[PDB]
């Protein structure tokens, strides 16, 4: 988080807080409320966001579900939603976080040699992703929208 | 390290759940003092050599540890003495910023106690200094942010004891 | 002897740093025959 | 923030180094300001000479902008 | 400033600005209104400001204007004052950029230096830049006098 | 790095007298311009790869550089290239949130001329591959951010050619 | 613990040679001394009680020492201090008489200098004490033994502090 | 370990001062909740058993702790956990007695926290059941030593966390 | 004190309060307004009833305060009637407690070979308390009387 | 002192003691008959030098003992004394070693860190060594008063 | 206080209280607690504003802790210090009865002659009643501030 980011910063300089940090902190603990209430909307609205975000990657790469798909069986789309799924709670730990040391840790540090493990499509999950960001935009007032989807939007910056 | 809100994503990550009501409850309760533990903070960096002088006037000096012998005796002594001090108080101002111990235990307590043992530093000393520092802290701060500043002071105390 | 229970006898430092310790010692090492200022100003106050 | 970029030789004169002694006695490289006055001194010391000093990277007004 | 901050870390790590960095230069920009304010009224008040730190500073430390002190005489005291309106410009350009950057590197950096040559108490600066401070809130709401107070502070640290 | 806000603070301090008018009114235009330029960064990280893909698919694949004998040729030059390219809109997006062009000299500018020719890499496909991503921007953001958009873009293409 | 015989019997022991004339000279060193280091563990033992009292005089009561506050105030630590001297004499006592300060490694500094930090002893007022005791018994032994004695006070004075 | 009375006895005798005003004041204020004190130890210690049990049941089980993979797993685990639950309540129970948390730094908090990280222990786990019961004695005891009891529980969960 | 010893025995045989312990506890804090009245007395009679002990005290052993004496010439006996105000204050602090704990922790365990060591006649620091003891009780009621002099017995017996 | 700067210097090279390094160690031990009398001498003086040079520092420099100084009070004043025995015991330590490396990790590394924490005059301890280095020179011969004085000259090159 | 001058008046001119005595009876009364906060504040300083008063004022003049000073030696210090607590209490008085009728009566008239008795400097008097009176107001609120600041400012003009 923010608190975490700016405490790292000065720890690693050898000093105290600086003023800029300072008022980091202030306008991150203002947002605090508008930044809980972004993720009980997005907590709540958990599945559907999900079913519609699967329905929007399987219409735009139906390969995928396809005989020589990574998803190709009800089994393996289940475990396509499960990631999903991960990667929406993974979104809203980074709106209440107000920055993405959570994110990174826990889903795209090794996401690369993962799914190349797997043998998964990488642009095919971004996309899915952004299927989400639309779902979710879709359900917020303009401002908790964009904040959304700043995080929305990092999740597919990295995973590139 | 972690602060709360971090150590509270921490802990429902390791379930696998999304944030509940109760989390929800948790960082309101961090949210509600945040601007409390930044004016202290900025007091305290602004007040740093004076808490340490008096501190160190009220616990240290004037005592054995001054004295031929004594083990802050000599300049370099005197200047180490007075550098874990202010290494103590800005580690506190970072954990009560913080809202958590978890930087204390990772960039302070881990072998600390051990090093003052091979050394032959006085951590009964070194705990009195600290507890200096926090009396002067509290009366720094004000009733607003006395008692969570004072918290993680207790916390360094019983670590390094 | 015979009839007492055994009973803990004695403690090794690191120990007893453990049970005591915590909150440090308030005693503050005295010297004897030291310069020290200490008192001078409550005892001033109080002749005041 | 600006680095300096320089061009120098550094001859070893107590050790004979027998191996491909070649690369670290003639180079260029941005050296940045804060580790120039380091750098350089490393060259007088050794006994080397600095063939030439750039700015490059920063403007010769500095005050704001000088940190990094 | 704020923007320098969050570009040079976004670039030493290589990727775009995260959502919380884009969050602080939003917030920043919303607030710069108030910054702008509070640097126009010390700016209009930056005379009456000095001469009453130097009043307060004179008050608290004889020894400065005395025999044998640093500021002995008229030129000197002239100098003093003189180096307490550096040090409000430099408060109010850190004021208007949001941050401590370019106060750091016009100000502080080297003053300690600086100051041991000319063979100044820097304990005296750092009264005189308090005095200054006490000095500033009495001309400001609370809110703004506190968003004052915080660079003042941050002088007074850095001088220590 | 000096963006506007700094560029006025140097501007002054290099003078030696106070912020005035002008400087309050060049302040608050920057203020008033803050909001659309946060959006437009903010569009362009979120389509970073589809302004490379469009931007090559118009000036760079499908031509004699995308065949034997070109310095796009190889996996590994087609990569250094499409990365330089996402160096170009990094950078690019830095210099329009902060305003001014000293990070687009300092940090992308300087040099990378010597380089490119030292190297043999072609620079008028570069700028071609510079404005490609400057239509390609010009489609995804809004037309509020368009101007200052294509200035910056424009700037890395006059310091290369 | 060792003296001079078992410490020159040992160190031929381990490199399995037999007793040359260096150990030889060794051997008749300790011998001609033995005599004097006799009569001063006696003149020792018999003015045991008199050398405490009179070093307590000198550098430990009549202070803030034995004040509220001082770590010598209330019956149990003012026993327990004239106790802990008996113990500084009586080892440099056995000391002397084995020319070897092999003992007092083993049985009186290991562990002293974190057991004093622990129960918050003053190092620096038992190393003044010490010295004391060591003045007296220099006084009342005479040149014959004052040095033989007061190597192995100090001794125990720069392994304490 | 030590009560108000000793606590206050003490304090004056490193000073070495007869008692006066304020320590009798506080003296009184001790002595005038005396009563209150017992019934809430006479009320805790016949309701024991129980506030362990709706302790247990609203912060311990009936989660993952007590399903496999869980700390609390296993009959004898769960036998563990009860018996530090009980722990914890007994010496809250003599810490509200005697008005001072000195038992509670002596016999409970010393070396807990670093023995419960080398067994695994849940310290957040703890700090909630210790809350649990917190809640349950203060339901029965009442408002008259409902605070009193709390305190002490609330010492033994910053202790822990 | 009352509470510690009922405290340390439940917890030593791992229990808690036994009922008995607890009527001790209740009489003990019934009484504590008795206690703290016997203690206020005794502390504004504290310099008479040293001066008037010391005087008994010289009265009946002369020997001591004289030049071989240990407590020979004014910084003796100085000494002396310091350590005999000492011992009253651990008497108070034992009246005010309930049992002679703190007097056995601050002037009586180690008294024995402090003495010796001082080469100071204890029986006639015995005779000294027991002038304490009479000049004491001459101050008080019969029941005060009484408590007062179960403590100053027991230093007496202890002194032995 | 010499031999340790001279043995440890020909120890940095894996070589044994120069034949450059087996001289100055011989003057060094030629003159340990003079540097020790000269210590000697300087020790029996100890007392008048301290009291003479504090007279001295306290004319010239009356700020430090007037209410607003750090030396104001008759046990702040012996502390200043008790600073300056110390330095004249360092002095003759440094004498005798005949190098100023004992001197120097005794009592100047962070000397600057511990008069700055307590507040004092670093200028007024310096001059208080010039004043104990023209009392010290006025007690000697002219050779063994310039080998005095050239330690007493680093003393207050070091306190700078 | 406003009671007893506003009944003097209307038994001089014998007759019952004028409406505009009654209303400013009332405002009196209304202004009771923020008058008792002041005086309770004040009170509870009293420590801190002797020994600070007292330290300034021999900062600003040591003359008079000087050997032919009139406050020389500890136990005439004492009494300067003693005299700066009597105002203080003064001061405390005079702001709970709203006005300075108990100061004139207590602490005023005649002092003058008093001060000329004594041989004691009363400007020397005046400027420590001054460093009093901005040690308090560093402990107050603005209005509360000048509140206080008004009797402070009577009192120096008093002595006068
Ligand atoms: C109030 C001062 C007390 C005191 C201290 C003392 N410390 C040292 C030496 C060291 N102190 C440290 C400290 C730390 N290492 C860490 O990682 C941290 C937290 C991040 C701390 C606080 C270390 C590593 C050393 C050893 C290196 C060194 O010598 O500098 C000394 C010097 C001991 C010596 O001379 O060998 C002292 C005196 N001493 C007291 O009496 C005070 C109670
Ligand atoms: C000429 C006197 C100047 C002066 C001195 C001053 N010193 C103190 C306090 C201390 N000084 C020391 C010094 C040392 N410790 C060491 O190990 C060494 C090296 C040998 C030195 C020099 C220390 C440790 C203290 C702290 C107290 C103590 O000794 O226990 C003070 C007191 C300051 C206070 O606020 O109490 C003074 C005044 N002051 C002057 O004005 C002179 C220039
Ligand atoms: C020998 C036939 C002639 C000669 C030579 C000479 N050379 C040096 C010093 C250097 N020689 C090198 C060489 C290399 N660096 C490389 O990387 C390679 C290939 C991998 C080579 C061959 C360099 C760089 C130096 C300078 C650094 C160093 O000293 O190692 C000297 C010493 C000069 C001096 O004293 O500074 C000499 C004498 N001298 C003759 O007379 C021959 C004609
Ligand atoms: C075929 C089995 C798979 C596939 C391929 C595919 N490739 C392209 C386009 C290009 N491929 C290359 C390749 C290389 N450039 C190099 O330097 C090397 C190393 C020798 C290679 C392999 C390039 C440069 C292009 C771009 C066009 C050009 O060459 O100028 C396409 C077309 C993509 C488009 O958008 O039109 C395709 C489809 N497609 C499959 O389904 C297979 C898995
Ligand atoms: C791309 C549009 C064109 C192209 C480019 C190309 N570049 C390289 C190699 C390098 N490019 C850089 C660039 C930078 N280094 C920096 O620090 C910055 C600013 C921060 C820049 C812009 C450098 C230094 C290199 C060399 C090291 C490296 O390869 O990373 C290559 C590879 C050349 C080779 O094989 O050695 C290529 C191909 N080529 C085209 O055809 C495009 C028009
Ligand atoms: C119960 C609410 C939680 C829990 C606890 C748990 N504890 C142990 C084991 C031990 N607990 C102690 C405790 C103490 N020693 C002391 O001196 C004191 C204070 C006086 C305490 C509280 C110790 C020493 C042990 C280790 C020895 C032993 O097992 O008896 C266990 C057992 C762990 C194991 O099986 O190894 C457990 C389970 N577990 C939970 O889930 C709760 C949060
Ligand atoms: C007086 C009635 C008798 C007497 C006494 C006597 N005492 C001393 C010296 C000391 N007495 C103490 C006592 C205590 N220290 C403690 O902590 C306590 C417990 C509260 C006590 C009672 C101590 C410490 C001393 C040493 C000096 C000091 O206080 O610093 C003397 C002086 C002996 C000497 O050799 O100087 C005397 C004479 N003598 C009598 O004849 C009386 C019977």
């Amino acid at each position: 988080s923010v608190l975490t980011k700016a405490i790292v910063n000065a720890d690693a300089e050898a000093r105290y807080l600086s003023p800029g940090e300072l008022d980091r902190i202030k306008s991150f603990v203002a947002s605090g409320e508008r930044r809980l209430r972004i993720a009980q909307t997005l907590t709540e609205a958990r599945e559907r966001i999900v079913k519609q975000a699967g329905d929007q990657l399987f219409q735009i790469r139906p390969d995928v579900v396809s005989p020589g798909g990574n998803a190709y069986g009800e089994k393996m789309t289940a475990l396509c939603l499960r990631d999903l799924d991960y990667y929406l709670r993974l979104v809203t730990y980074g709106i209440v976080a107000g920055d993405v040391t959570p994110i990174e840790e826990i889903g795209i540090i090794g996401v690369k040699e993962m799914y190349n493990s797997l043998q998964t499509p990488i642009p095919a999950v971004a996309e899915g992703v952004r299927a989400m960001k639309n779902v979710a935009t879709s359900l917020l007032s303009g401002d908790d929208a964009a904040e959304a989807g700043f995080y929305f939007d990092y999740l597919v910056g990295a995973m590139q | 390290m972690q602060d709360a809100i971090t150590a509270v994503i921490n802990n429902y990550d390791v379930q696998g759940k999304y944030l509940d009501g109760a989390a929800l409850d948790k960082l309101k309760a961090y949210f509600t003092t945040g601007a409390v533990r930044v004016r202290a903070a900025a007091v305290i960096s602004s007040n740093a050599t004076t808490i340490i002088k008096e501190a160190a006037a009220k616990a240290l000096i004037y005592s054995d540890l001054t004295r031929p012998g004594g083990n802050m005796y000599t300049t370099r002594r005197y200047a180490a003495c007075i550098r874990d001090m202010d290494y103590f108080l800005r580690y506190a101002t970072y954990a009560m910023l913080a809202g958590d111990p978890s930087i204390l235990d990772e960039r302070v307590l881990n072998g600390l106690k051990e090093t003052y043992n091979s050394l032959g530093v006085p951590i009964a000393a070194t705990v009195g200094g600290i507890q200096a520092m926090k009396e002067v802290v509290g009366g720094l701060v004000g009733p607003d942010a006395a008692k969570e500043a004072s918290i993680y002071f207790d916390y360094l105390s019983s670590g390094l004891s | 002897g015979e009839d007492v229970l055994p009973y803990e006898r004695y403690l090794t430092p690191a120990g007893l740093s453990l049970r005591k310790g915590r909150f440090g010692s308030s005693d503050v090492l005295t010297t004897p025959g030291g310069i020290t200022p200490r008192g001078d100003a409550a005892r001033m106050m109080d002749k005041i | 923030s600006r680095y300096f970029k320089v061009t120098a030789c550094i001859p070893s004169l107590k050790r004979v180094r027998t191996g491909r002694e070649l690369q670290n006695t003639f180079f260029t490289k941005l050296v940045p300001y804060e580790n120039w006055f380091t750098e350089q001194q490393r060259i007088q010391k050794a006994g080397g000479k600095v063939l030439s000093v750039k700015l490059f990277t920063g403007v010769q007004g500095a005050n704001t902008g000088v940190g990094a």
